[PDB]
C-alpha cells in the first residue's frame, strides 16, 4: 500500500479540473457541450474514486466492497470496469490509460477555454481525444448543411492536408500535395487534415 | 322505502333464479349436455356485484341474514359450475376418443375400464341433473362438490395416462407434431363435432385458420385464412364417407396443393394474355387481382416477368420493351393504390407494387450493362420462374430457379403474410441460402440483432411455397426435444428457422450436430421409401426439409458453435441493410407522392438521431423502429384520408410522417433530448409543425378515475400534466404497438399510470380489462416458462405459459376481455430472450415441447422496470418504450395523495376516527403544501449521508406511517378520556410537533448520530415550530407526549437495578436512550404492520431491540429465519408451510397463520446475505418485494395467486459496506424503512454493564466497592481490543 499510494499520488498531477461550459442551436455547439458534460462527469467520478483510494490507502478510512475491488484492480494493473466508458484498444494498462484520459481532459479544457471566448468552428480537434468521432463527423456535415441550407444526403467529402482534424496517421503511405505514395514506413503522421463538404 | 326497494330487488333475484333452469341440448342421441355458459356466468357475476353493492351502504344492517344466505349460495353455485364446465369439456372429447378410436381396449384395458366407470357416473349425474333443471335443485343434491372433485381428478389422471397413444396417432398424420397433448385430444375427440376443430388449424398449417364446410358438415368446401381470404377446392373432400380424422385431413392437405396448382395455372394464363399489350386496362387488372389470391397473384406476376425477360434475352429493343411494360404496370399499380381500396385487395396491390419495383430494378440492372444470352451469369444470378403447361403432374408444373438451384414450389397456402422489400442484401442472402440448399446444407445467417435474418429466411421459404417454423430455442432445448422437432419437421416437409441458436448449452449443441448430419445425409441420398435414424427410429424424410440457423455472435457470451456443427451450415454475414431502399419501397407501396423524398429525409434522420442524441440503455433507432414508424405512418395517413373523406384530395405527407415519428419516438426520450429531437425535426423538415391531443373523452374519464382512486390530475401545465401526458403516450403505444416497456426510477408513477389507463379504457370502451402481474425473478425460469421431465416426456406449464394458455383457451370468455400481462420485475437475457419470438412480428411463443402459442390481438405483454443496464438490443429493440422520468411524479403529488387518503378511508376499517383524521389533515396541510417544511427537510436529507441509499419514497412512506400512528394515538387518548375529548388547540400544538419528530426519525433514522443532530439543527433553523430550548440536547432526544409538549427520553429511562437471579439473561434489557428511542420507533412501525429493516454492525442490539418491542405487543408471534449466501425462497415457502395454512375462499386462496386472531411476523436476520445474480438481482429480495407490494405471491404448485392474510416482515442486516453484504434494490427499499442501530459507545456501555456488574457483585458482599473500576477496566479493554483487531 505504500507504493500503491505513491503511484496514486503520482497519477493525479496530470488531472486538475474541467468546467461544464447553454443556449445555442448550433449542432457543433451542442455536440461539444454534451461531449464536455460527459467528460466532466467521468472526470468527477474518476477523481472522487481516486480520492477515496487515497483515503483508504494512506490515512484513516474504512474500506468498502467497492474500494476493495478498486484497490485489487489497481494493484493488478488492469483497468476497472467503472472507469472504462469510451473505446480503449484491447484493454490498455492503467498507466497508459490515465495518460490518455489526461490528454482527453486537457483537450476538453481547451474546448472550454475556446468557448469562453462562430467561435467553435475555428478550433482544431484531434479525433482521438473525442469520446466518439463519427458523431463529430456527422455533426460537422449537419453544421455545413444547415449553414448553407443544403440537402443532407447529397454531400461528398473533400479532404486536404473548413474544419481541421489533427492526429490522423497513415498506414504504409505518405502524402505530398494530397498525393498517395506507397511507403515501407509503418505509419506516417499527417500534420493536419482539412475536411470540406461539397 | 329504501328497505322496500331492496326487498323488491331480492324478490326479483328470487324470481330470476327460480325461473332459471339449465339449458340442456342433446349430444348426438347419446346424452344431454349443458351449454350456454357465458350468460350464466355473467348473471352470477352481476348478482354478486349487486349483493356486494348494497352490502356496503347504507341500510344493510337490518337484513344481513338473507343477504349472507344469498352470497354464499351464489359462491357455492359459482364453484360447482366452475368445476362442472371443465369436467364436461374434458368428458366430451374423452368420450369421443374412447368411442371413435378403436384398438384402445386392446391397448389400454385398465384405462378403458376406468373410463367406462367414469362415463357411467357422469351419465348418472346427467340423468339426475335432467330430472331437475332448476339450479337450486341441482345444488340441493348432497355430495356434488366431492363427486365433481373426484370426477375431475380421475379425468385428469386418465388425461395424463393417455399420453402413450398420442405418438402412435401422430405417426400417421405428420402435421400433428406441432400441437400439444391436450389440444391433440381435443382434435381427436371432436373429430365428429368438427366445428370445435376450427381453432386448431392455425397451429397445424401455415396460413390456414378455418375450413369452409357444408350445412350438414359432411364435405369440406374450401379453406379460409385469418384475413378472410378463401380458397375453394376444385374437387371437395367428403367426410360423409366417414373416414378417419387423419385420413380426411390428409386428403385436405393434398387437395389444397392440387387446387392451388390449378388456380396458379389459370392465373398465369390470365397474366399471359394480359401482358402482351403495351397498355393495360386498370378495371380488368383490378378484377383479376380481386379474383385470385395474393400468393398466386404475386407468383403469376413473377412468372410472367421471368418469361418475358427470357424471351427478350433470346433475341436492346426487346429488353427496353420489357422494362416499358413493367413500368406501365407499375404506374397502373401506383395510381390504383393512390385511391381508397378494400383492405385485402389493398394488401394485394401493395405486394404487387413491391414485386414489380424489384422487377423494374432488376431489368434496369440488366439493361445498364450489355446482356445478350440467357446463359450469362448476370441474368442467371437472379431468381427465375418457369411454368410449362405441358407437364402432366400438376404439382410440378412450376420450377423456381436461381443460379444452379432447381426448386419445386411447395404450394402451401400461405394466406397473405407480408412481402419483403428485396434489398440487395436480401438478394445475396437468397443466392447464398439457395446455394446451400442445392448443396444439401442448411443455411445460417448471422449478424447483429435487427438486420432481417429470420424475416429473410421466412421470405425465402414463402417464395418457395414452403412451410417455415420459427423456434426461439433456449438452454432447455434438449437432445430429445430437438430430435422430436426434427422428426416432426422431416415428416411434414417444413423448414426450420431456429432463432438465437447459440444459447444452446455447447454439449447439447454437439449432440444435435449428429442429428443434423443424419438429416443432410438423408437429403443427399434423396438428391441422388428413404429413412434416417432419429432417436433410435428410422423415419421418413420429405425432400422439402431444411434447417436454418439464426445467430448473434457476441450477444451475451452465448455458447460457441463446435467446428463439427459449423461445417454443416453455410454462413452469411448480414450487418447492414439498405434502409434507403426499404423505406422508399414501403412508402411508395403505402402510397405517397414524394415517396423518394420522404425516404431520403427519414433514413438520414434516424442516422443523425442515433448520434446527436444522448446514449441511454433503452434507445433503439434500428430497422425495427424504422419499419414501425413506416407502418404507423401508413396507418395515420389512412386515418387522415378517411377523416377528410368523411367531410383524390391532397394530404400533407411530410406532416403525416412527422406525426408518426413523434408518436413513436417521443415517449422513449429523456427530458433533455426533447428539444434536441425537435430541433432535428425542424432542421430536416422545415415546414413541419406539430399538433397532438384530440383525446378529450379518454382524458375526461382518466380524470374521473384519478379522482375516484385518490390520484392527482393535470391538463398539461398543472401539477399532473407530465404524468397525464405520459399515460396518454402509454395509451398511444398500446394502440400502435405489440409489447411495451415502461422505464424509470422507483417512484415514477408507472404502476399507477398503467392501472389508471386500464380502468379508463374500461370505462371508455365498455370492454372488461383484466391485468396479470408477474414477477419474473421471484421464481426460477423453470417455474416461469415450463419444465420437460427427462424421465417421461411430459410438459408442465410455467406461470407465464399457463396464463397465456388460459387466455388462448378462453373457457371463461377471456378472449373477449382485455388482457394485460405485466412483468413487474427486472430484465436480463436469461428469460426475456424466450420472448424474442413473442415481441417480434412472429406473434407466438415457442416451447421445447414443439407446441406454439400464438398471441391473441387483445393481449399486450408489457414490462414495468427500473433500468435496462443488463438487457440486450435484441429485446430493447422489440418493445415500444415509455420513459417515466423521476420528475414525472413530483413530491406534491404524493403529498396530495397522502392528504386525500387521510381525509377519506378511515384507519379503523362520519366516524370519530375519520373526523380526527380530517382534523389532523387540516392542521398539517400548510407543512405539506408546496415547499413548506417537509420538502426542504427532504432535500436536505438527500444531501446528508446515510447507511443505505436514500430514496425519496422510502422515507416519505415512513413519514406517512408515523402520521397515521399519531392519528391512532389521538384516537387512543379520546377513548381513554370519554368525558373530555381531544381539544382542537392542543391537538394542533401536538400534531405540529409530532410532524417535526416524525420527519426527524424518518429522514435521519438510517444515519449516524452527528448526521441526525445536523438534520435536527437544520430543522430548528428552518422551521417556525415551537421547539424545546437546549444549548446541547438535540431534538432527536425529545419525545412529544399526548399533552402536546416535548418530553425528554432521559426522564423515560429509569435507573433500574436488576436482580442477581437474571444478571445476563437473554431477554433482560437495561434501558438506555437509544434503546427506548428505537423501542418507540419500532413500535410505531409494527403497529401498522409495515415491514422494516434493522441495519447496523453485528452485535449492536438490533434483534434485542426488536424482541423488546415485540414483547410489548401481545398480539404478535415471531418466527426466526436466517439467510445464508445460498438462500432461496424455498426457505420462506417452508416457513409458510410450517407456521401457516392455505384456505380456499370465494375471492381466491389466502395464506394465514394457524393461530387465529394473532399476527405473524417473520424475522429475517441476514436480509443482505442472499447471493446476487450476475445481473444484479436477488431471488429472495424480489420475492419479499413482490409479497410486500402486491400483498401476495404466486403458488408454484398450481400457478394460483396466494394473498397473505396476517403476515408482516422485519429485517436485520449488517451495513452494505461489509465484505459479505450486498446492497438491496431500490424497488425493495421503497417499501421498507431502515433504522440504523449503532454500538452503544463508551458512555452508554459504562452504565449498561455497570448495572449488570452492580447486580452481579452481590453474591459477594465484600466486593461491591469494586464494581465501578471493574466496569471501567472491562469497557477500556473492550474498546482497546475493538480498535486494533
Ligand atoms: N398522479 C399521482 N398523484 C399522486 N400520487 C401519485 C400519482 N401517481 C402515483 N402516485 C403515488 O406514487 C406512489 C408510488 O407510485 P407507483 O405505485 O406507481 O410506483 P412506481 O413508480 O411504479 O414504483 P416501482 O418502481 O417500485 O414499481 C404511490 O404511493 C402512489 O400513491
Ligand atoms: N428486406 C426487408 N424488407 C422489409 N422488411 C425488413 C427487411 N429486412 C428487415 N425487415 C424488417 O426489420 C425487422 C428485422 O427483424 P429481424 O432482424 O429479421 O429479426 P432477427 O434479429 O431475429 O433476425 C423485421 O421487423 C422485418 O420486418
Ligand atoms: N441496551 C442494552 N442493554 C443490555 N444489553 C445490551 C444492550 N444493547 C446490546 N446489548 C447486548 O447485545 C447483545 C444483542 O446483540 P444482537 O441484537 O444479537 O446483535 P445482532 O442481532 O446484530 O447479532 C445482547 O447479548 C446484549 O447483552
Ligand atoms: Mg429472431
Ligand atoms: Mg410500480
Amino acid at each position: 500500500h505504500t507504493t500503491a499510494s505513491n503511484w496514486l499520488h503520482l497519477i493525479p498531477q496530470t488531472l486538475s479540473h474541467l468546467k461544464r461550459t447553454e443556449n445555442i442551436k448550433d449542432p457543433l455547439f451542442r455536440f461539444f457541450e454534451r461531449e464536455v458534460k460527459m467528460g466532466a462527469k467521468l472526470l468527477q467520478d474518476v477523481r472522487q474514486d481516486l480520492a477515496d483510494v487515497v483515503q483508504v490507502c494512506e490515512g484513516k478510512k474504512k474500506q468498502t466492497n467497492y474500494l476493495r475491488t478498486l484497490i485489487n484492480e489497481l494493484v493488478k494493473g488492469i483497468l476497472p470496469r467503472s472507469w472504462s466508458h469510451y473505446t480503449v484498444p484491447a484493454g490498455m494498462t492503467v498507466i497508459q490509460w490515465v495518460s490518455d484520459f489526461s490528454e482527453r481532459i486537457k483537450q476538453l479544457q481547451n474546448i472550454s477555454l475556446a468557448a469562453a471566448s462562430k467561435e467553435l468552428k475555428n478550433i482544431h480537434v484531434c479525433l482521438g481525444g473525442l469520446f466518439v468521432p463519427e458523431a463529430y463527423i456527422t455533426a460537422t456535415r449537419q453544421y455545413v448543411a444547415q449553414a448553407n441550407s443544403w440537402s443532407l444526403e447529397e454531400l461528398c467529402l473533400e479532404v486536404n492536408v473548413s474544419f481541421g482534424v489533427t492526429g490522423l496517421k497513415l498506414q504504409g503511405a505518405t502524402c505530398n500535395n494530397n498525393k498517395l505514395s506507397l511507403s515501407n514506413a509503418i505509419s506516417t503522421a499527417l500534420p493536419l487534415t482539412q475536411l470540406r463538404w461539397v | 322505502q329504501g328497505e322496500m326497494a331492496l326487498e323488491e330487488f331480492l324478490k326479483q333475484i328470487r324470481e330470476v333464479w327460480n325461473t332459471y333452469e339449465l339449458d340442456l341440448v342433446n349430444y348426438q342421441n347419446k346424452c344431454r349436455l349443458i351449454r350456454g355458459w357465458d350468460d350464466l356466468f355473467n348473471k352470477v357475476k352481476e348478482h354478486i356485484n349487486s349483493v356486494s353493492a348494497m352490502k356496503l351502504s347504507p341500510y344493510y344492517k337490518v337484513f344481513e341474514e338473507d343477504a349472507l344466505s344469498w352470497e354464499d349460495k351464489l359462491n357455492r353455485i359459482m364453484a360447482l359450475f366452475d368445476v362442472w364446465i371443465d369436467v364436461q369439456r374434458r368428458w366430451v372429447y374423452l368420450e369421443g376418443i374412447f368411442t371413435g378410436s378403436a384398438d384402445i381396449k386392446h391397448l389400454l384395458p385398465v384405462e378403458t375400464q376406468r373410463f367406462q366407470s367414469i362415463s357411467t357416473e357422469f351419465l348418472a349425474l346427467m340423468k339426475k341433473v335432467s330430472k331437475s333443471p332448476l339450479v337450486m335443485d341441482v345444488l340441493n343434491i348432497q355430495g356434488v362438490q366431492r363427486s365433481l372433485e373426484r370426477l375431475a381428478d380421475l379425468l385428469g389422471k386418465i388425461q395424463k395416462a393417455l399420453g402413450e397413444y398420442l405418438e402412435r396417432e401422430r405417426s400417421s398424420f405428420p402435421r400433428f407434431y406441432f400441437v400439444g397433448d391436450e389440444d391433440l385430444l381435443e382434435i381427436i375427440g371432436n373429430s365428429k363435432n368438427v366445428a370445435k376443430l376450427q381453432k386448431h388449424f392455425k397451429k397445424m398449417f401455415a396460413g390456414v385458420s378455418s375450413i369452409i364446410l357444408n350445412e350438414d358438415n359432411s364435405v369440406v368446401l374450401g379453406i379460409s385464412s385469418r384475413e378472410g381470404e378463401e380458397v375453394m377446392f376444385k374437387t371437395p373432400v367428403s367426410i360423409t364417407e366417414h373416414p378417419k380424422i387423419n385420413e380426411w385431413l390428409t386428403l385436405v392437405e393434398k387437395e389444397m396443393r392440387v387446387t392451388l396448382a390449378k388456380l396458379l395455372a389459370e392465373s398465369v394464363t390470365e397474366v399471359e394474355i394480359f401482358g402482351k399489350a403495351t397498355s393495360i386496362d386498370p378495371n380488368t387488372y383490378i378484377t383479376w387481382i380481386d379474383k385470385y389470391q395474393a400468393q398466386l397473384v404475386v407468383l403469376s406476376a413473377q412468372i410472367a416477368w421471368s418469361e418475358n425477360v427470357e424471351t427478350a434475352l433470346s433475341s436492346a429493343a426487346p429488353l427496353h420493351s420489357v422494362l416499358s411494360n413493367v413500368e406501365v404496370t407499375l404506374n397502373v399499380l401506383a395510381d390504383s393504390v393512390l385511391m381508397e381500396q378494400p383492405p385485402l385487395r389493398r394488401r394485394k396491390l401493395e405486394h404487387l407494387i413491391t414485386e414489380l419495383v424489384h422487377q423494374r430494378d432488376v431489368t434496369r440492372s440488366l439493361i445498364k450493362s450489355k446482356i445478350d444470352n440467357a446463359k450469362s451469369f448476370e441474368w442467371l444470378s437472379q431468381m427465375r420462374f418457369y411454368f410449362d403447361p405441358k407437364q402432366t403432374d400438376v404439382l410440378q408444373q412450376l420450377s423456381i430457379q436461381m443460379a444452379n438451384a432447381k426448386f419445386n414450389y411447395g404450394f402451401e397456402y400461405l394466406g397473405v403474410q407480408d412481402k419483403l422489400v428485396q434489398t440487395p442484401l436480401t438478394d445475396r442472402c437468397y443466392l447464398t441460402m439457395t446455394q446451400a440448399l442445392e448443396a444439401r446444407l442448411g443455411g445460417s445467417p448471422f449478424g447483429p440483432a435487427g438486420t432481417g435474418k429470420t424475416e429473410s429466411v421466412k421470405a425465402l421459404g414463402h417464395q418457395l411455397g414452403r412451410f417455415v417454423l420459427v423456434f426461439n430455442c433456449d438452454e432447455t432445448f434438449d437432445f430429445q426435444a430437438m430430435g422430436r422437432i426434427f422428426v416432426g419437421l422431416c415428416q411434414v416437409g417444413a423448414w426450420g428457422c431456429f432463432d438465437e441458436f447459440n444459447r444452446l448449452e455447447e454439449r447439447m449443441l454437439s449432440a444435435v450436430s449428429q442429428q443434423v448430419q443424419c438429416i443432410q445425409e438423408a437429403l443427399r441420398e434423396h438428391s441422388n421409401p428413404i429413412t434416417c435414424e432419429l432417436l433410435n427410429k428410422q423415419v421418413k424424410v420429405s425432400p422439402d426439409m431444411a434447417i436454418f440457423i439464426t445467430m448473434n455472435p457476441g450477444y451475451a457470451g452465448r455458447s460457441n458453435l463446435p467446428d463439427n456443427l459449423k461445417k454443416l451450415f453455410r454462413s452469411l454475414a448480414m450487418t447492414k441493410p439498405d434502409r434507403q431502399l426499404i423505406a422508399q419501397v414501403m412508402l411508395y407501396s403505402q402510397g405517397f407522392r414524394t415517396a423518394e423524398v420522404l425516404a431520403n429525409k427519414i433514413v438520414p434522420f434516424f442516422k443523425l438521431c442515433d448520434e446527436q442524441l444522448s446514449s441511454q440503455s433503452h434507445y433503439d433507432f434500428g430497422l425495427r423502429a424504422l419499419k414501425s414508424v413506416l407502418v404507423s405512418a401508413g396507418n395515420v395517413k389512412r386515418e387522415r384520408i378517411q377523416k377528410i373523406k368523411r367531410e383524390a384530395e391532397n394530404l400533407p405527407e411530410q406532416e403525416i410522417l412527422i406525426q408518426s415519428v413523434c408518436e413513436t419516438m417521443v415517449p422513449k426520450l429523456v427530458a433533455e433530448d426533447i428539444p434536441l429531437l425537435f430541433s432535428l425535426l425542424s432542421d430536416v423538415f422545415p415546414g413541419v409543425q406539430y399538433h397532438r391531443g384530440e383525446m378529450t373523452a379518454l382524458r375526461e374519464e382518466l380524470k374521473k378515475v384519478c379522482q375516484e382512486m385518490y390520484l392527482t390530475y393535470g391538463d398539461g401545465e398543472e401539477v399532473g400534466g407530465m404524468w397525464v401526458e405520459k399515460v396518454l403516450q402509454l395509451y398511444q403505444i398500446t394502440q400502435i404497438n405489440h409489447g411495451l416497456m415502461m422505464v424509470g426510477p422507483s417512484g415514477s408513477g408507472k404502476s399507477m399510470a398503467w392501472r389508471v389507463l386500464l380502468k379508463a379504457l374500461e370505462r371508455l370502451e365498455g370492454v372488461e380489462g383484466v391485468a396479470h402481474i408477474i414477477d419474473p425473478k421471484a421464481i426460477s425460469k423453470d417455474h416461469l416458462y415450463g419444465t420437460l421431465d427427462p424421465n417421461t416426456r411430459e410438459w408442465t406449464d410455467g406461470l407465464f405459459t399457463h396464463v397465456l394458455r388460459k387466455i388462448i383457451d378462453s373457457v371463461r370468455g377471456e378472449l373477449q376481455k382485455r388482457q394485460w400481462i405485466v412483468f413487474d420485475g427486472d430484465v436480463d437475457p436469461e428469460w426475456v430472450e424466450n420472448l424474442n419470438s413473442v415481441l417480434d412480428d412472429n406473434k407466438l411463443l415457442t416451447l421445447p415441447n414443439g407446441e406454439r402459442l400464438s398471441l391473441p390481438p387483445n393481449v399486450r405483454i408489457m414490462f414495468e422496470v427500473q433500468d435496462l443496464k443488463y438487457a440486450t438490443l435484441a429485446t430493447v429493440s422489440r418493445c415500444g418504450m415509455v420513459w417515466f422520468s423521476e420528475d414525472v411524479l413530483s413530491t406534491d403529488m404524493i403529498f396530495n395523495n397522502f392528504l386525500a387518503r387521510l381525509r377519506s378511508i378511515p384507519l379503523d376499517e362520519a366516524s370519530p376516527m375519520l373526523q380526527i383524521q380530517r382534523d389532523a389533515a387540516t392542521i398539517m396541510q400548510p407543512y405539506f403544501t408546496s415547499n413548506g417544511l417537509v420538502t426542504k427537510a427532504l432535500e436536505h436529507a438527500f444531501q446528508l449521508e446515510h447507511i443505505m441509499d436514500l430514496t425519496r419514497l422510502r422515507c416519505l412512506g415512513s413519514l406517512f406511517s408515523m402520521l397515521h400512528q399519531a392519528c391512532r394515538n389521538v384516537a387512543q387518548y379520546n377513548a381513554n378520556h370519554p368525558d373530555f375529548p381531544m381539544q382542537i388547540e392542543q391537538l394542533e400544538r401536538y400534531i405540529q410537533r409530532y410532524l417535526v419528530y416524525a420527519i426527524l426519525w424518518s429522514l435521519s433514522g438510517d444515519s449516524r448520530l452527528k448526521m441526525r443532530a445536523e438534520l435536527g439543527e437544520y430543522i430548528r433553523r428552518i422551521t417556525t415550530v415551537p421547539l424545546p430550548t437546549a444549548p446541547n440536547i438535540p431534538i432527536i432526544d425529545y419525545e412529544v407526549s399526548i399533552s402536546g409538549e416535548w418530553s425528554p427520553w432521559q426522564a423515560k429511562v429509569p435507573q433500574i437495578e436488576v436482580e442477581t437471579h437474571k444478571v445476563a439473561a437473554p431477554d433482560v434489557v437495561v434501558p438506555t436512550l437509544d434503546t427506548v428511542r428505537h423501542e418507540a420507533l419500532l413500535y410505531t412501525w409494527l403497529a401498522e404492520h409495515k415491514p422494516l429493516v434493522l441495519c447496523g454492525p453485528p452485535g449492536s442490539g438490533k434483534t434485542m431491540t426488536l424482541f423488546s418491542a415485540l414483547r410489548a405487543l401481545p398480539d404478535m408471534e415471531v418466527v426466526g429465519l436466517n439467510f445464508s449466501s445460498a438462500t432461496t425462497p424455498e426457505l420462506l415457502l417452508k416457513t409458510f408451510d410450517h407456521y401457516c395454512e392455505y384456505r380456499r375462499t370465494p375471492n381466491g386462496v389466502v395464506l394465514a397463520p394457524v393461530q387465529l386472531g394473532k399476527w405473524l411476523v417473520l424475522f429475517c436476520d441476514e436480509i443482505n446475505l442472499p447471493d446476487m445474480d450476475k445481473y444484479g438481482t436477488q431471488r429472495v429480495i424480489s420475492f419479499i418485494r413482490q409479497m410486500v407490494e402486491h400483498g401476495g405471491f404466486y403458488r408454484t404448485s398450481d400457478q394460483t395467486w396466494v394473498k397473505l392474510e396476517r403476515i408482516q416482515f422485519v429485517g436485520a442486516c449488517n451495513p452494505p459496506t461489509d465484505p459479505g453484504r450486498k446492497p438491496l434494490s431500490h424497488r425493495f427499499l421503497r417499501h421498507v424503512p431502515v433504522v440504523y442501530v449503532d454500538y452503544p459507545g463508551p458512555a452508554s456501555l459504562t452504565q449498561i454493564y455497570g448495572t449488570f456488574n452492580r447486580a452481579m457483585l452481590r453474591l459477594i458482599p465484600s466486593l461491591r466497592t469494586y464494581a465501578e473500576p471493574l466496569t471501567a477496566a472491562m469497557v477500556e479493554f473492550y474498546t482497546m481490543s475493538q480498535e486494533r483487531f
